[PDB]
């Protein structure tokens, strides 16, 4: 997910502009739900995943907000000492303590029911047990016990009218989530929220700790330690699930890293390119970053240096000159299925070959398959999420930086060979693979574009619509599942705020029993594809002015 | 009027809720959700509680098991039992609103029941506050704030120690999965602040 927030010193014709593109995958009906709430201290407008009670994206006329996932490390695993002779107990601070346990029965349509037990210790539910070592692993979340309060913090923050009131609700959201602020006076801010553990000295948060007592967390770190900034000297805040701040540690996932190669730099270059931006220019950053190859920038210098002494008829060189003439923006041909330039297919083949020669080779099987993906892997339906730089690519980037990288190269990934030789050998593999399928004339190569599918199954794999309700879009766009923009104090209108969004396929998912589809079932679908947007109304006059229908209820509790 | 809830929909069908207290306000929200997204909400309810197999059968029994092993329902109910009356009203108003439309649907299904309920062979059930809370837990906390691979990290580290020996296996683990990298591009610039904690990097817990 990405977000750029532009303050007073960088905005043109307004005092603040927030644009947010939360990436959750693409679904039918729509992952988020649009809703305006007017009453009981609330006066809000926006859209929110699964219609939560609190609006994750929206504004209240004074301040606006948005989120991206934070990816801090708020989960650790405790290795609990069991005993062969007295099951159900575990050793904690010198005594043998009984586990909590509950029985569950799974009813099954046209099958037999299944019952099983769930186990829990002071550190959390048991994920898995090793009978051979008499070890049980317990997953311990810093937020455990605060799930409801975090839902309420996201509801109450919609009533805040300034930074001080808003950060009092941010201090209660315990999940690892970046939160963002903008207001009518042009202030902007950011908070990496959540509850993080106050670990004992010597605890390395990437690996399990013994649960017998000495490694137990001390508590939770204070809200003062959460990375946060208000009105930054740059004039803007940009994030694409990159690191919040210097020296902050990331989630312990082996596939997740914050390194010198990161896709947020693509948003930074566009916002640093222009001294000020208008709302239309802030919205047009969606279209550029959606179509931008993320590995060109990273490895084009290494390619250029390697092939610099080659002759013009060497095909390894031709492949790098094609890449050098390209800006890395993918565009569909008129056929609706192949891209205009072959650059991503070249980088994909080269990078697969490079990883297989370098990182993959240094790691024992079967852990080598964790570092072989190039980042371009998809199927016919297209990517299920955002594109990113693959972990293997981030590790390869540190290795091609040489002693310019701060990470110590314990193993040499190039195994004694000069970098250039490995780069040229992978480029030989790329020419062999590509020219065989397309031929030798690079200029007529018509390589396959990625497409985008609005799936009928939700993120868990479970159907939320019939299979025929799947929607397909010809161009894959690396963008938010919804996009929403809020503009504060526009010089071009008399309204204090303007806001827009797009919720595709549409607001409603309803289909009557005779098969008649709601009128608002797919009226935002073509708007999504063309980068269009619709106005979000807040004030009573605007709402009445655009009303389509009205329903009044009389109810007593 | 304190009893009145006015629901206005705009030209894209987006609903705006005008009500005088908390319970009435969330009740109208719940009600338009049930009108617009009932099958989707019901399937999300079964997905976040592991009750998919009851309506879709044997292919979802492992899914349902995995969902129920990942939370402790009595802990969420204890949290809802401690709310104040104003906080509780958000959750109960939302479920009561949903329920008002579900009762009308279940009373006039020939015109009101979403087609997919007939396709998949089942009908909607009434909601309680616990079900609303569990939609957020299941799709927000469990999707985006529950990530760990610590156990797999250890298996990797063990394999690197076998291959390169004990101190060297550790240093290669730090090259593939560093703890921090000082050149990562950051949302907050270094002139503004840096994180103060320094962590152990040698698996010192062993
Ligand atoms: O960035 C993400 O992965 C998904 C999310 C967006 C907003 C909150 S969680
Ligand atoms: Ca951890």
């Amino acid at each position: 997910s990405n977000m750029w927030v532009i303050g007073k010193s960088k905005a043109q014709d307004a005092k603040a502009i927030m644009v947010n593109g939360p990436q959750f995958g693409w679904y039918a009906p729509a992952y988020t739900y649009g809703i305006g709430l007017h009453g009981a201290g609330y006066d809000v407008t926006g859209n929110t995943p699964f219609a939560y009670p609190g609006l994750v994206f929206g504004h209240n006329g004074v301040i606006s907000w948005g989120s991206t996932a934070g990816f801090g490390d708020d989960v650790d695993i405790f290795a609990e000492r069991l005993s062969a002779e007295k099951p159900g107990y575990y050793l904690h601070n010198g005594k043998w303590v009984k586990m909590l346990s509950r029985e569950e029965t799974i009813t099954v349509k046209n099958g037999q029911a299944e019952t099983f037990t769930v186990w829990r210790t002071v550190h959390g539910n048991i994920l898995q047990t090793d009978q051979t070592t008499q070890t049980a692993y317990a997953k311990s979340r810093a937020w455990d016990g605060k799930e409801v309060a975090s839902l309420l913090a996201w509801t109450h923050q919609m009533k805040a009218k300034n930074w001080q009131q808003w950060t009092q609700q941010a201090a209660k959201q315990a999940l690892t989530i970046n939160w963002y602020y903008a207001d009518v006076n042009g202030n902007i801010g950011y908070v990496h929220t959540g509850a993080y553990p106050d670990r004992q000295s010597g605890h390395d948060p990437r690996l399990p700790v013994p649960g017998t007592g000495k490694w137990d967390w001390k508590g939770l770190l204070p809200f003062e330690m959460n990375p946060k900034v208000y009105n930054p000297q740059s004039g803007y805040i940009a994030n694409w699930n990159n690191s919040p701040q210097k020296d902050y540690p990331a989630s312990d996932l082996f596939a997740f890293l914050w390194g010198g190669a990161d896709r947020v730099t693509e948003i930074d270059r566009l916002l640093e390119q222009k001294p000020r931006l208008t709302a239309d220019q802030a919205w047009d950053v969606i279209r550029q970053t959606s179509r931008q190859d993320l590995n060109l920038r990273l490895f084009l210098p290494t390619l250029q240096a390697a092939t610099s002494g080659l002759t013009q008829s060497d095909p390894r060189r031709q492949l790098v000159e094609t890449l050098t003439r390209w800006d890395g923006i993918n565009l569909l041909n008129d056929d609706g299925k192949t891209w205009q330039q072959p650059g991503s297919a070249i980088l994909n083949v080269w990078l697969t070959s490079m990883l297989k020669r370098t990182v993959v080779a240094a790691v024992p099987m079967p852990f080598d398959k964790w570092y072989s993906a190039s980042g371009y892997e998809t199927t016919q339906d297209g990517p299920t999420g955002s594109l990113n730089i693959s972990v293997g690519a981030k590790i390869l980037y540190e290795a091609v930086q040489g002693d310019k990288s701060p990470i110590p190269q314990a193993v040499d990934l190039f195994a004694g060979k000069p970098q250039q030789e490995v780069v040229l050998a992978a480029l030989e593999d790329t020419w062999e693979t590509l020219s065989k399928r397309y031929g030798n004339n690079v200029s007529n190569w018509k390589t396959p574009a990625m497409a985008l599918t609005f799936r009928a199954n939700n993120f868990f794999g479970v159907p939320q619509a019939a299979a025929e309700e799947t929607r397909h879009q010809a161009e894959y766009q690396n963008r938010g599942t919804e996009n929403d923009m809020i503009v504060f104090s526009p010089t071009t209108s008399d309204r204090p705020v303007l806001a827009w969004d797009v919720v595709a396929p549409g607001q409603s998912g309803f289909i009557a029993p005779d098969g008649t589809v709601d009128k608002h079932y797919e009226d935002q679908l073509k708007m999504y594809e063309n980068f269009g947007r619709k106005s979000l109304w807040l004030t009573k006059q605007d709402v009445e002015a655009h009303k389509e229908s009205q329903e009044v209820l009389h109810v007593q509790r | 009027s304190s009893s009145e809830i006015k629901i206005v929909r705009d030209e894209y069908g987006m609903p705006h809720i005008y009500a005088n207290d908390t319970w009435h306000l969330f009740y109208g929200y719940g009600y338009v959700v049930a009108q617009d997204r009932l099958f989707q909400m019901e399937m999300a309810r079964r997905s976040t509680q592991g009750t998919v197999a009851e309506v879709l059968g044997k292919d979802f029994v492992k899914f349902d098991k995995d969902i129920r092993r990942n939370y402790w329902p009595d802990a969420i109910r204890a949290q809802i039992a401690a709310l104040s009356p104003e906080d509780m009203s958000i959750l109960q108003g939302y479920a009561d609103g949903m329920n008002a439309w579900i009762d009308k649907v279940n009373t006039n299904p020939e015109t009101l029941l979403p087609k997919q309920f007939n396709t998949f062979g089942f009908t909607p059930k009434r909601w309680e506050p616990f079900d609303v809370a569990m939609i957020f837990v299941g799709t927000m906390a469990n999707r985006f704030s529950d990530s760990t691979s610590e156990i797999d990290n250890l298996a990797l580290l063990t394999a690197l120690k076998d291959k390169y020996g004990v101190s060297q296996g550790m240093a290669v683990f730090n090259q593939l999965k560093w703890l921090v990298n000082p050149s990562a591009p950051t949302t907050i610039a270094v002139q503004e602040s840096n994180y103060p904690l320094k962590f152990n990097q040698q698996n010192s817990q062993t």
